[PDB]
């Protein structure tokens, strides 16, 4: 019953981050210190909406 | 002399019988009503009787669960 809605591929296109795990780990502390606001906003939206399709932006 | 010493009047027995009949009639109608109420309560389950236990909802943990999608 019902139809599952899924965003199209054009909605999921974005410039990915093409660095490895070691590169991320080296700057992990500074990345968390600098990029805290958007990451926290996304995390709060993720735990509040409980839906991946509501947090693409 | 026998009637005066050992027995009473007809009205005593008459009214005692009326009271007994009333009591037994109320008991019978109450028994029928109880049977019907029991049948309805067991068939439906909306009354205080036949309330089988369910899972308490106070045991549920309402907190973030390390995963947004629960
Ligand atoms: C010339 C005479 C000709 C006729 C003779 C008639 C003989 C009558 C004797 C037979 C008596 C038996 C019939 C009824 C006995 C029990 C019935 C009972 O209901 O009556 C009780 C009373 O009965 C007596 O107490 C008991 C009768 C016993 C007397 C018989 C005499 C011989 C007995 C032998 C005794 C042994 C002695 C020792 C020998 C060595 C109490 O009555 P009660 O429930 O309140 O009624 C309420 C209504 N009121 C308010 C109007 C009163």
């Amino acid at each position: 019953p019902g139809i599952v809605e899924l965003p199209t591929l054009e909605d999921l296109k974005v410039q990915e981050v093409k660095v490895s795990s070691s590169v991320l780990k080296a700057a992990a502390h500074h990345y968390g210190a600098q990029c805290d606001k958007p990451n926290k906003e996304f995390m709060l939206c993720r735990w509040e909406e409980k839906d991946p399709r509501r947090c693409l932006e | 002399w026998i009637a005066r010493t050992f027995y009473d009047g007809p009205e005593k027995n008459y009214e005692k019988t009326m009271a007994i009949l009333q009591i037994e009639a109320e008991k019978a109608e109450l028994r029928l009503k109880e049977l019907e109420v029991r049948r309805l309560m067991r068939a439906r389950g909306d009354g205080p009787w036949y309330q089988y236990p369910t899972i308490d909802k106070a045991l549920i943990d309402h907190s973030p669960k390390t995963t947004p999608d629960n």
